């Protein structure tokens, strides 16, 4: 059981606004905040559902201001880490009541937290409807 | 943006009088805020908010709840006395919502341990079942942290779990069958039975498929019971359902290890699932692939090849010209190489600065993964030296010239020689170090030294100490291989450069000295070649497969020599007739990893047998004792000795062994059946690999018997001409018998049952007799133990069935009696 | 879900409906309250119907026995509840428990009382020992009291079941309940508790065709039961077996599993509309009372499935450190012959079904657990799957790597190593099968062996079995019998020649290849 490694939501930088981790492999906020600097500078400035990086598949799409974020295995496809992306995108800006750009994430921190929990769980990909997740968490 | 600190310590105020459902959970965002910015709590304050937002569960709102859950579970191991929050998480659980019920589920089974265990799984069994994915789903990875705690309790949860599994909703299968995996396993067989009920379904679930493809990947022909096929009905090796990450991961799996074969409605011996899926959009990196494929990746490599090359050479896109690359690669092979090589070639084009590195290594890599010859991996090695002039390192320097001196070496040294014109100290030290070395080593006659001393003599002057202390070393070495060197050596180390530097003065006063002033026994013998400090493998090649798209030593040799070994050790075996052979047909009583592993071989002496038991006590409840193999005779041997296995826990062999004595005057053969018995003490155990209880019983483990043939008592000769042999051995010894093999119609199979059971080989490959031929005279030659020849006659009538004289000739009465009992 | 069933029919009778159904405290009779007026007790062991009483000329519709005092209470339209002597045939006493009649009395017999309920809402204690003086009178219910239990965690606690939605637990102590449960919506027929000293559960039962389960302890509803496709008259639970059975005015009795609620059995008679339930509480015979009389059946599980085998591992299901779905046990204890020795029990492995028949290998090498027209073989004592196979019913042999099952085709099965024998297969029918080495297969009014050798009817023996076991040397046979026993010679020359020969007759045999030893 096990498709997610992490959920990061960035700026356009690659600086933690938001990450949360449904990997054991950053805990420590050095390494979070590397790991997103790290998946950032790879697939910015070149949108695709696709980028290959740390020899895992990562799947990210872009708004305004942010960098939106799953990174899975690479024995799949962008497909299939694209539907948690999207769910992600999706449910965040249904939940907080704005589309995701820094602003709308900054306005509702605890939207953010709790819709991102919802769609990972520890790594396996627990919810991926956007609109199960945003009744399922209250404002 | 916040200050942990300050949040963690206004928490406290829960702990009292004060519940405010908006305040508290105010300061509880705050608190998944400072780790959500990245922060770390203080301990004490930490503890303290525990212990106080216990108080805050007895409201009951659904925000105030979920902020709950959340900061429970990050705040649990930052945190004293939590065991309390169990309660309020039950009664928030079973409270009707999806917002109580999922995310309690899982905050409340991360803080529960196996005490715990056993008061949520009421609540848990109504959560599995649900339909309702986030119910389920929580309730499913929930099940899977419990399995830690306590197993047991999980377990129990297995039919709520399959209950779930029947759903075609893509959570609450995927967690199902994911978890159910995991859970219900305590053998293969029952997680089988387990996959087998889904596994004939068409899914639009895509990651219960994905999660399921590999449980499945293996062949599994034991799902619910058995069946004839390692048959999976989702895609895995079926393609019911398309979508390229599935399409994908089935694909290189079913090509060339069938999880079923071929299907026209679902490929899966054949190269096409992939193909079909290959023009795509961003999707096509899985589509486009390969890995595996029959019978290589290469008939395969050719359809997606218009995709994977024409991205890998337009996009400069990084994202896109990865995926290209690693499709490239994967579509590859050792065919594929020549294509291959001229993409790389081409792919530094788009993406060129580590990238660069990585194609002018992964051209030379590829020439040594795939053979497009060596050479040409030396000439690939060269550009790189050429191209980076850097970004080679140390590490090529020793893998270069290790691989090098296989073949290369005369050359290597010449076009590093070239290759160190370059640039005087921005070629670096390692370049310096790999033409130094080599110049060293070779000691080169194929050009002349000169110019590359005068070359290596400018670059250390301005290059790092390693490098200086290097040339001052390989120089005395230089001089103790070839002594024309030496003049060279003497202009070099008076130098400030090549020696009284600092790290550079003191090799070289021991180098220069044991060169200059001692006897050189010490130089000559350090030059072996002139050869590098390491030889690791070869390393560049996988290092650059990830980078680009981001002694058994032995004795034995017979089966009698190992075994002799063995029973070597033990003294008794030596001692009471000394090890003619040991059996070419070594029987396994008890079959592997069930209660016992025990197999014996049939060791034949001089007058002895000893029977070599290894046992394994494969029993998990227990640990063994004091074991031995027990054994009756059916004819008349003696059993003289029994030596025990010491112990035998839990999965580790141990060995225990029975000597016999052998008889040398019976009318009937030494093929005899002894039936074995293990007796031993157990003490209880907890299954690991072994631990004993305080106190145990004695009990027995019935094992199959050993049959002893002929065979072990002979091994097979042929002789040049048999009937010199057959009389020599001793016609004294001479009796006939005439048997009837009425189940072999013809000499050849005839031949070869009494070759087999006797442990004969037949003279002048008499195994091969004129097919259907009136008369033959078959020749038998072995020796037997005791280290006699026996000999055997079988004159052969073929009327439809087979009739033979056999006449036996032996140096003894033992091994003409024995055969001839054996054979009828 | 599967469950160990074997619904009979003790003893019928017919009268006008009877609204209680009732098992003596201690005896083996059961008393059915009829509106007859009249209450009448068999004891459906013998047969024999021990006493009737006439309580009324109206209905009387509650009976039970305080078994003590070796009377009987009976409520009936008189508004009164009359009491006599079960072996002295007189009225002991006559006193009028209600305002209106009495749809149940519920005795407790650690104390003098009987609490009546009736439709006068009201509940009434009446003590039995100060000749039917009313002790208290519980005021709480403001409706039809349709039924009365005992908690039997605390006597001095029941629940009554009023139609007025709920089942109220009331304490002796305190005329007024002490609590309220709502247990249902409409109205509620019965209670009952689930017996037992660590069972706080009630049921309650309704006319929304549902029957719902509580737990008391907890005050949660843990399940609704579908209880039946009409109006649940009564609903009450099993207590050894994990089963509610509830009854319907569609004259239809259902059975459902506590475990997942699917439906275990539904019951006809041709009696139809099936007022109450009532289960012996020490277990394995349920009545139910209809409108054209009563039944008293008998339900099924009387014996445990185990066997030992020569490793210690003595291997049952259920019990103690021991699962149902899972297969555990050991009993290597040796203590005194003359008590019952521990469980002493060694946890085992894996399992995939439920065991209808769980039972080790006789000398100690396999596991098997039957189940489900399946057996699943299990390793000795490491129990990793080593076979599976089809079997309605297994038995080992005498063999015991050859083995004797129904597969249900009518021929009776020999599997060898757990793969079917074809070698084997009856020139007689099926209807059932006894193991051993000459597999006896039950036809025709006959018995007849069958040859492991070619599967020729060897001899027919006219008196069927209820087993046969074979010697393990397979000459000599052990049959059981309704004759008593049987010891039989199997002369193998006799057999192979007779066999060989095929002079056995395909449905009555060669009387000569066995012969009647003893």
């Amino acid at each position: 059981l096990y498709t997610v490694k992490a959920i990061l939501i960035l700026d356009n930088d690659g600086d933690r606004l938001f990450a949360k981790y449904y990997d054991d492999t950053y805990p420590s906020v050095k390494e979070q905040k590397a790991f997103e600097k790290n998946i950032f500078n790879k697939t910015h400035r070149t949108d695709s559902e696709i980028a290959l990086l740390e020899g895992l598949t990562v799947v990210y799409k872009s708004s305004i201001d942010l960098y939106f974020y799953v990174i899975g295995s690479s024995y799949e496809n962008e497909l299939m880490l694209m539907a948690v992306l999207n769910c992600l995108f999706d449910s965040l800006s249904q939940m907080l009541r704005k589309n995701v750009e820094k602003r709308a994430l900054l306005e509702n921190m605890e939207g953010l937290f709790l819709a991102v929990d919802e769609i990972v769980d520890g790594g396996v990909i627990l919810e991926s409807d956007p609109q199960q997740v945003v009744h399922r968490v209250a404002l | 943006h916040l200050e942990k600190s300050a949040v963690l310590q206004e928490a406290r105020v829960f702990n009292e009088t004060p519940i405010n459902p908006r305040k508290c959970a105010h300061i509880l965002t705050k608190i998944l805020y400072l780790i959500n910015q990245g922060e770390h709590l203080g301990t004490t304050e930490a503890t303290e908010a525990f212990f106080a937002m216990t108080k805050l569960f007895q409201s009951n709102d659904p925000t105030l709840r979920r902020m709950c859950y959340l900061t429970i579970k990050e705040m649990s191991c930052i945190a004293e006395d939590v065991i309390i929050v169990t309660s309020s998480l039950t009664k928030d659980m079973t409270g009707k919502e999806d917002n109580y019920r999922g995310p309690a589920v899982r905050a409340l089974c991360q803080i529960t341990d196996s005490t715990m265990l056993q008061a949520v799984e009421r609540y848990m069994k109504q959560a599995i079942v649900d339909k309702v994915p986030s119910v389920s789903s929580s309730a499913l990875v929930s099940s899977l942290h419990l399995l830690k705690c306590s197993f047991d309790v999980v377990k129990r949860w297995v039919n709520e779990a399959q209950e779930a599994a029947s759903s075609d909703n893509i959570m609450v299968q995927y967690h199902a069958l994911g978890l159910l995996y995991h859970v219900r396993k305590n053998d293969r067989l029952a997680v089988s039975k387990m996959i087998s009920k889904f596994t004939r379904h068409g899914l639009k679930s895509p990651f219960a498929y994905c999660m399921m493809i590999r449980v499945a990947s293996k062949q599994l022909e034991e799902e619910d019971g058995s069946r004839d096929s390692p048959l999976f009905d989702f895609i895995e090796s079926c393609l019911r359902n398309k979508h390229e990450m599935v399409v994908y991961e089935a694909a290189s799996a079913i090509v060339n290890l069938p999880g079923c074969s071929a299907k026209e409605l679902a490929p899966a011996v054949s190269v096409l699932q992939l193909f079909c899926s290959s023009p795509k959009a961003a999707l096509r990196y899985a589509a486009v692939r390969t890995l595996n494929k029959v019978a290589m990746k290469h008939p395969s490599a050719v359809t997606a090849c218009n995709l994977d090359l024409e991205n890998l050479v337009t996009d400069s896109n990084r994202s896109i010209a990865t995926l290209a690359i690693t499709t490239l690669l994967k579509t590859g092979s050792e065919s594929s190489i020549d294509r291959l090589m001229k993409q790389i070639s081409s792919f530094m084009s788009e993406i060129s600065d580590e990238f660069k590195v990585v194609v002018v290594q992964a051209i030379s890599a590829l020439c040594q993964k795939y053979p497009r010859k060596h050479a040409v991996l030396m000439n690939f090695l060269f550009t790189m030296l050429r191209e980076e002039g850097g970004f080679e390192y140390k590490r090529a320097i020793v893998d270069c010239i290790i691989s090098i001196i296989e073949e290369n070496s005369e050359s290597k040294e010449t076009g590093l020689s070239h290759l160190c014109e370059f640039i005087e100290d921005c070629e670096f030290t390692v370049l310096a170090t790999r033409i130094l070395h080599l110049l060293g080593q070779e000691g080169p006659k194929t050009n002349n030294p000169s110019k590359y001393i005068r070359f290596i003599y400018n670059r250390v002057v301005l290059e790092h100490e390693e490098v200086r202390a290097g040339a001052v070393s390989a120089l005395a070495k230089f001089g103790a291989q070839n002594e024309e060197m030496l003049p060279s050596i003497l202009v070099l180390l008076k130098r400030c450069v090549m020696d009284d530097d600092n790290e550079v003065r003191d090799r070289a006063t021991f180098y220069l000295n044991v060169l200059e002033q001692k006897q050189k026994a010490l130089n000559a013998g350090y030059i072996l070649n002139g050869l590098t400090v390491s030889i690791p493998g070869l390393e560049k090649a996988l290092q650059q497969y990830t980078l680009e798209p981001s002694q058994p030593e032995k004795v034995a040799a017979t089966r009698q020599e190992i075994f002799q070994e063995q029973l070597a050790a033990v003294p008794e075996f030596q001692g009471l007739g000394p090890l003619f052979k040991s059996s070419p047909e070594p029987v396994a009583l008890t079959e592997s990893e069930t209660e016992y592993v025990i197999r014996c071989t049939k060791h034949t002496f001089s007058d002895h047998l000893v029977f070599q038991f290894d046992c394994t006590n494969t029993l998990n409840d227990q640990t063994l004792e004091n074991v031995t193999v027990q054994m009756e005779p059916t004819e008349a041997y003696e059993v003289l000795s029994y030596v025990p296995a010491r112990s035998l826990p839990y999965n580790q062999p141990g060995t225990c062994y029975t000597l016999v004595a052998l008889p040398t005057e019976d009318p009937t053969a030494v093929a005899c059946t002894f039936s074995c018995v293990m007796k031993f003490t157990v003490k209880d155990c907890d299954p690991n690999t072994g631990e004993i209880d305080e106190e145990g019983y004695e009990d027995e483990y019935v094992l199959e018997d050993l049959e002893v043939t002929v065979a072990d008592h002979i091994q097979k000769v042929m002789k040049v001409n048999f009937e010199a042999a057959w009389d020599e051995v001793g016609d004294e010894f001479e009796k006939e018998e005439t048997f009837t093999l009425s189940t072999i119609k013809t000499l050849e199979e005839a031949v070869g049952n009494i070759v087999k059971f006797l442990g004969m080989h037949p003279c002048e490959r008499s195994d091969k007799v004129p097919e259907n031929k009136n008369t033959h005279t078959l020749l038998l030659a072995g020796v037997f133990r005791g280290g006699h020849d026996i000999l055997v006659r079988s004159r052969l009538l073929l009327l439809d069935t087979v009739t033979m004289q056999v006449t036996a000739r032996s140096s003894e009465e033992l091994p003409v009696d024995i055969i001839l009992a054996s054979v009828g | 879900m599967p469950l160990r069933l074997d619904i009979k029919r003790k003893l019928t009778a017919r009268s006008d409906r009877v609204k209680s159904v009732d098992l003596h405290p201690t005896e083996p009779w059961m008393l059915a309250s009829l509106y007859n007026g009249s209450v009448c007790v068999w004891n459906h062991e013998t047969q024999t119907l021990v006493k009737t009483f006439e309580v009324c000329d109206l209905p009387v519709r509650a009976a039970k026995f305080v078994a003590r005092k070796n009377w009987v209470v009976t409520g009936a339209d008189d508004m009164q509840i009359r009491v006599f002597n079960y072996n002295t045939l007189e009225r002991v006493h006559m006193f009028e428990a209600h305002s209106d009649y009495i749809r149940c009395i519920a005795v407790h017999p650690t104390q003098p009382f009987i609490l009546t309920s009736s439709d006068d809402m009201l509940i009434k204690l009446w003590d039995w020992d100060k000749k039917w003086s009313c002790s208290q009178v519980f005021e709480g219910h403001t409706h039809y009291v349709m039924q009365i239990v005992i908690n039997p965690k605390d006597n001095n606690q029941f629940a009554s079941a009023s139609l007025d939605r709920t089942i109220k637990v009331w304490q002796l102590g305190s005329s007024s309940p002490n609590f309220t449960l709502e247990g249902h919506e409409k109205g509620v027929n019965c209670i009952d508790y689930y017996s037992g000293g660590d069972k706080p559960y009630l049921i309650s039962g309704a006319d929304d065709r549902l029957v719902k389960i509580w737990d008391y302890q907890n005050k949660t509803c843990v399940q609704t039961l579908e209880g039946h496709a009409q109006n649940v008259s009564c609903a009450s639970f099993h207590p050894e077996l994990p089963i509610i059975i509830t009854g319907s005015e569609d004259g239809t009795v259902r059975i459902w599993h506590s475990s997942t609620y699917r439906l275990e059995s539904t019951l006809n008679y041709g009696m139809e509309r099936v007022w109450c339930v009532a289960s012996l509480r020490g277990s394995n015979n349920v009545a139910l009372g209809y409108d054209e009389g009563s039944i008293i059946v008998k339900l099924g599980r009387e014996e445990p499935a185990m066997s030992m085998d020569a490793n210690g591992k003595i291997i049952w299901a259920k019990h103690s450190e021991v699962q149902q779905a899972n297969l555990k046990a050991m009993g290597d204890t040796e203590i005194k012959d003359g008590e019952r020795l521990p469980l002493a029990v060694k946890d085992m492995g894996s399992c995939e079904i439920y065991p209808q028949t769980i039972q080790h290998n006789p000398n100690g090498r396999f596991v098997v657990v039957c189940g489900d027209g399946e057996y699943i073989i299990y390793t000795a004592m490491a129990l990793r799957n080593k076979s599976f196979g089809s079997a309605q019913e297994f038995a080992w042999a005498h063999d015991s790597s050859e083995y004797a099952i129904r597969e249900s085709n009518s021929i009776v099965k020999i599997f060898k190593n757990f793969k079917e024998k074809k070698s084997f297969k009856p020139d007689f029918g099926a209807e059932s099968i006894y193991g051993g080495f000459l597999l006896g297969v039950r036809s025709v009014n006959g018995l007849a062996f069958y040859d492991w050798e070619n599967t020729e009817l060897i001899r027919r023996i006219e008196i069927q079995p209820k087993h046969i076991f074979w010697s393990d040397s397979g000459e000599l046979v052990c049959i059981a019998t309704e004759e008593s026993f049987f010891i039989l010679k199997y002369l193998s020359e006799k057999v192979l020649a007779a066999q060989e020969t095929h002079e056995g007759v395909t449905e009555d045999g060669i009387e000569d290849a066995f012969e009647v030893l003893g």
